[PDB]
RNA sequence: UUAUGCUAUCAGGUGGAUGGCUCGGCUCAAGAGCUUAUGAAGGACGUGCCAAGCUGCGAUAAGCCCGGGGUAGGUG
RNA sequence: CCCGAGAAGGGAGGUGCAAAGUGCCUGAAACCUGAUAGUGAUGGAACGAUACGGCAUGAAAGGAUCUCUGGCAUGAAGGA
RNA sequence: UGUUCGGGUCGAAGCAGGGCUGUGAAGUCCUGUGGACCGUUCACAAACGAAAAUCCUGGUAAUAGUAGCAGCAAAGCAGG
């Protein structure tokens, strides 16, 4: 409902950002993609999340390890996101155009901050049986980036 | 009836909860002390008194026991007060026919007594927690009583002035001659006030 | 500042208390470590089954009047000065140096501090927690 | 009585938390259980059954204040 | 006028805050200048807009102008000179209270004003 | 660059405890004490420039007339 | 003013002693995200008490005949 | 609450983490935050101290990105 401060604190001098308010998308989806692209480059990071959008790539998932087979390649289990690769492909467009409106240089920047805060939560319902609803709720997310001229 | 005008039923056992009186439309607990808007196990009473007694011979020795402590300079100096004068303090009966504030300051000025007024003036501080909210918003000091044997205007010039406390020879209780429990209160008496108390309190 | 006047009794008394205080408990509740709900005061154990109430020795130390330190050197500050709490610049006349350091409340300001410690410095009685 | 002696005591002086129960832990209410099971104690107090003597009326009655003469 | 037995902060913040609004009147009091108290014999007197007024406290201590308006539900005058700026830039009145003001001229076209200052 | 993890501290999110404040509540004391067929209390419906709820009012409808007090603003 | 499909939201830049940024005073814990220190893919458990070591820290409020290492004098029970 | 002596915008209460004192209940001080109130001597009072009641109210975990989104009417495809 309202705005966020930053875990992290960069020098405004070689530094830009950007955050996702509020976004509808699973928490832990997101945080895996947030695993997988911390310290690339913003190029990198942004044909990664094309070719995963496209279903050509997979990531893989350590911490959530459910409900997944192992992929193809040299990993274990891992997935297709495809609304949270969205939702960070729009912060990342965000945080490289405000790095450029500073006078930086996007091409050779880093993502050496990624993470997630989820928020509020609506609270819905849905009937079950025998005369019981159970909670059912509209998790969101925060998103945050920082990209940095320094590896 | 407070935290009672319910009709709360219990659900009995086998419904998998505790066994405390509920709404009979809903699972919320009601009436019992440790439920929420539940009453109060053992609040305060209105017919409870409160009143305390003690016999009048008793209670007579005690008042002349603190009227006789104003004479000694010790309990008066070590218990708070400042003065430069002759104890016990009498004036002469005119001083029951003082009728504006600035005389009776004069005359406190002029007796070395004007000292204290300024100490209880001046240490008038707010007071710290809930008492503000209720009324009682400074704590305030005892500078000095005056005696005096008739209802007379002097009652009524000496009044503002701060900390002083002005009262006839027929008023006198324990608490204007003991604050706190604390005997040795600066006193000024007259000559008509000495007169009554010949037997006055034997 | 006025020299601390440690007699040889009273400093033999003060190495004593140092060694002693140096290897005593800290006096911790039960499963004060396991429970998160409960605060690290000391409370005395009450059930009858328990093992630290029994007086088993792995469980920990009961308090008892057997650690309490000498009746001489009792409440001294660690470096051998008695410390009395100054809230007025009305209570440095009643004060001795040579065994007495004072130590100014916290909530006082800092101009009626600047004052307290001039008239320290000046009546050589040594000042714990002074800002410099 | 003194109920901060009792904070961490749990059965505040009274045993097990089975006791003070109500009136079947005194016996029955009152002067209950007059001679079946409390008739010692009743016969201790001064409050033995049993009916004994008259009683004249209090118009005719009189009582007599007395001095000795010493 | 409400005596000595309404020594109670809540009998008190009741009476002004529910007041009825010919009440609210009197709450526009301020000070006299020397000259309008020697020459009218009050100690103080209203604030009415038309006169000017000599600010006492606050940011603007010693300026002067006239009172271009006056609310009585709010409790505030606003004056001349006394302004803040809005973000884009926009000099906008900023409201007082009249008792950290003082009355050097008095604006008489009322007729029932001087009646209404003193008895 | 040892992954999935464990312990402690720090920064942030969520959450709304603690503290400070309080036009509210409660108890005691002193007063005062009936009203309606000349249509009461209570209810339904209506009434505002933009007006849904509450409050007031009744097709003259957040209101009309007269006397006093009050004085420069008012439109719950 | 720039990004964005945008009356969303973000960045930069302002107002104010102070963001206190609208259900906006202070803003705890559970719970969640990241970072730092120790440890870690040959390993046995009421999660700790006591003694000895490694690594990290030790500004304030704690020590300066105090910490470390040795010499000398007296030395109780015991005593080669 | 009665009484004695005080502190605070040159920064009170509260909160997070630390140093010292006490056998202990606990006290006091330091650092960060906070932006207006808080203590103390001698006494007196109580709607006065919580780890537990299949305790009450509110917030929030794991289970878990799991079950379900099939059974009685298996419905969609091309171009614009
Ligand atoms: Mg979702
Ligand atoms: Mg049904
Ligand atoms: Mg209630
Ligand atoms: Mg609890």
């Amino acid at each position: 409902m309202a705005r966020i401060n930053y875990s992290i604190n960069g020098d405004p001098e070689t530094t830009s950002k950007a955050m996702g308010s509020e976004l509808h998308i699973s928490p832990k989806k997101s945080r895996e993609v947030c695993c997988k692209i911390k310290g690339m480059k913003a190029s990198e990071a942004r044909k990664f999340l094309e070719d995963v959008i496209a279903m050509k790539q997979a990531v893989p998932f350590k911490k959530h390890h459910d409900g997944s087979g192992h992929r193809k390649g040299p990993m274990a289990a891992g997935k297709y996101p495809i609304s949270a690769s969205k939702e960070i492909l729009k912060v990342l467009k965000n945080a490289e155009s405000n790095a450029e409106y500073k006078g930086l240089e996007p091409a050779n920047m880093y993502i050496i901050h990624a993470a997630i805060q989820r928020g509020r939560v609506i609270h819905g319902f849905m009937p079950r049986a025998r005369g019981r609803a159970t909670p059912k709720d509209t998790e969101t997310v925060n998103i945050e980036m920082i990209l940095s001229e320094v590896r | 009836y407070s935290g009672m005008e319910t009709s709360a039923r219990g659900w009995g056992s086998g419904r998998g909860v505790s066994h405390v009186p509920r709404l009979v439309n809903s699972s919320r607990a009601a009436r019992v002390p440790h439920a929420k808007g539940g009453r109060r196990a053992h609040p305060p009473k209105p017919e409870a008194d409160r009143s305390e007694k003690v016999n009048t011979k008793e209670r007579r020795y005690a008042i002349r026991s603190a009227i006789a402590a104003t004479t000694d300079p010790t309990l008066v100096s070590l218990r708070g007060h400042i003065f430069e004068a002759e104890l016990p303090i009498v004036a002469v009966n005119d001083l029951e026919s003082l009728e504006r504030t600035k005389q009776v300051i004069e005359f406190l000025e002029a007796a070395g007594l004007y000292e204290d007024v300024l100490r209880a003036k001046y240490g008038r501080h707010i007071r710290a927690g809930r008492g503000k909210l209720r009324g009682r918003k400074y704590k305030h000091k005892k500078s000095v009583l005056i005696v005096a044997g008739e209802n007379t205007p002097i009652l009524k010039a000496a009044r503002n002035l701060s900390g002083v406390d002005v009262v006839t020879v027929d008023s006198l209780n324990a608490e204007l001659l003991a604050p706190g429990t604390h005997a040795g209160r600066l006193t000024v008496w007259t000559e008509s006030a000495i007169g009554k108390l010949e037997g006055a309190f034997q | 500042v006025s020299t601390l006047d440690m007699d040889p009794e009273s400093r033999r008394l003060f190495n004593v208390r140092k060694v002693q205080k140096g290897k005593k408990p800290q006096f911790k509740r039960t499963c004060s470590h396991k429970f998160k709900r409960l605060d690290d005061n000391w409370r005395r154990p009450r059930g009858s089954q328990g093992k630290q109430r029994r007086k088993y020795v792995s469980k920990g130390a009961l308090v008892q009047v057997g650690y309490g330190s000498p009746a001489a050197v009792k409440g001294l500050h660690p470096s051998g000065y008695s410390d009395v709490l100054i809230s007025s610049i009305a209570e440095l006349e009643l004060v001795d140096p040579s065994y007495e350091a004072i130590r100014i409340a916290g909530t006082i300001g800092a101009q009626k501090k600047a004052l307290i410690l001039a008239k320290a410095e000046e009546a050589g009685i040594k000042v714990l927690n002074s800002g410099r | 009585m003194d109920t901060k002696k009792f904070r961490g005591s749990r059965t505040c002086g009274g045993g097990t938390h089975k006791n003070r129960r109500g009136a079947g832990n005194r016996g029955g209410r009152g002067k209950a259980g007059g001679c079946k099971h409390h008739f010692v104690r009743a016969m201790m107090r001064g409050y033995s059954y049993g009916k004994h003597g008259f009683k004249r009326p209090d118009e005719v009655s009189r009582d007599v204040s007395i001095v000795n003469v010493g | 006028m409400i005596a000595m037995v309404s020594k109670q902060p809540r009998k008190q913040r009741k009476a002004r805050y529910a007041a009825p609004l010919h009440i609210r009147q009197k709450f526009m009091g301020a000070r006299l200048s020397e000259a309008l108290t020697k020459e009218y014999g009050t100690r103080s007197a209203a604030v009415i807009t038309g006169d000017t007024v000599k600010v006492m406290r606050g940011d603007f201590k010693g300026t002067e102008g006239k009172v271009q308006s006056v609310s009585l539900m709010d409790g505030t005058i606003t004056v001349d000179g006394v302004i803040s700026t809005k973000v884009d830039g926009t000099e906008v009145p900023r409201p007082l209270n009249p008792s950290n003001v003082m009355i050097t001229k008095l604006e008489m076209k009322d007729g029932r004003r001087a009646s209404s200052i003193k008895k």
